[PDB]
């Protein structure tokens, strides 16, 4: 059994900080008992134009803030 | 020195005399001749404080100490 | 001597299951088969398994470790860690009592 411990020996000491987190949340779930899958990053960047001029070009994942009028009156 | 304090007690009173005449010649490791820590009984935690200086010398002195006591696991060590 | 040359209850052996925090290096230990309930881990109380109360109705073979700590958290952890480590002998696994003050919580005790 030598071998498989000294593989799962490289393995765990070869496992990154994210596989570290990911089993700690997996781990708590198991423990609570919620299924561990559907816990399956973020690369993105927003920010917020305030009235932009009425040249500004439409880019796709957009969201415009609108002021809807009151639909009761 | 106030681990196992003998108070009657020639050779721990003489030892303090020793550690007086280290600390004259400005030596850090003044404590270094007491029992209790030269037997093993007492450490302080300014050790970890003086590993973290010198580390700003000595980058490999905090992962030679862990190796030693260890706290990380590098296969083949 | 000969001159050195220039050139040349049984317990599983495994990781703890539950690490207790990030970063906590994972060291090939000696474990029990299953999983000790919360109960047995008490000097104290017996349970169902055990009626013990005191170390001596325990009758451990080799000496005790007393751990006198306030809390038991990733620190005792660390301690136990290597007295439990694959390379130290089995036959010389010195029982740890943790003498603690306020009674520890169930992550620790899941950890250990
Ligand atoms: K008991
Ligand atoms: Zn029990």
């Amino acid at each position: 059994a030598a071998e498989w411990i000294s593989q799962q020996r490289l393995s765990l000491y070869r496992r990154s900080e994210r596989q570290e987190l990911s089993e700690l949340v997996k781990n708590r779930m198991k423990h609570l008992g919620l299924p561990t899958t559907g816990y399956d990053h973020q690369n993105t960047l927003s920010y917020v134009l305030i009235n932009p001029p009425p040249d500004t070009r439409l880019e796709p994942s957009d969201i415009v803030y609108l002021i809807r009028s009151d639909p009761l009156a | 020195r106030f681990m196992q304090f003998r108070a009657k007690d020639s050779y721990s009173l003489a030892l303090s005399k020793l550690e007086k005449r280290e600390r004259e010649n400005g030596s850090n490791l003044a404590f270094m001749f007491r029992l209790p820590f030269a037997a093993g009984r007492v450490f302080s935690i300014s050790m970890l404080d003086t590993l973290l200086y010198q580390s700003f010398v000595k980058d490999y002195m905090i992962t030679i100490t862990r190796l030693l006591l260890g706290l990380d696991t590098t296969p083949g060590s | 001597i000969a001159p050195v040359l220039e050139l040349a209850v049984e317990y599983v052996k495994g990781y703890p299951p539950n690490s207790p925090y990030i970063g906590s290096s994972p060291t090939l230990c000696h474990l029990l088969p299953v999983k000790a309930p919360f109960c047995c881990l008490r000097l104290d109380k017996g349970c169902k398994h055990n009626s013990y109360e005191d170390a001596k109705a325990y009758g451990f073979k080799n000496k005790l470790i007393i751990v006198s700590a306030e809390t038991a958290g990733n620190g005792l952890y660390n301690f136990i860690v290597p007295l439990r480590a694959y390379y130290r002998s089995r036959k010389e696994l010195n029982p740890i009592v943790l003498l603690l003050d306020n009674k520890p919580d169930h992550h620790f005790l899941e950890a250990i």
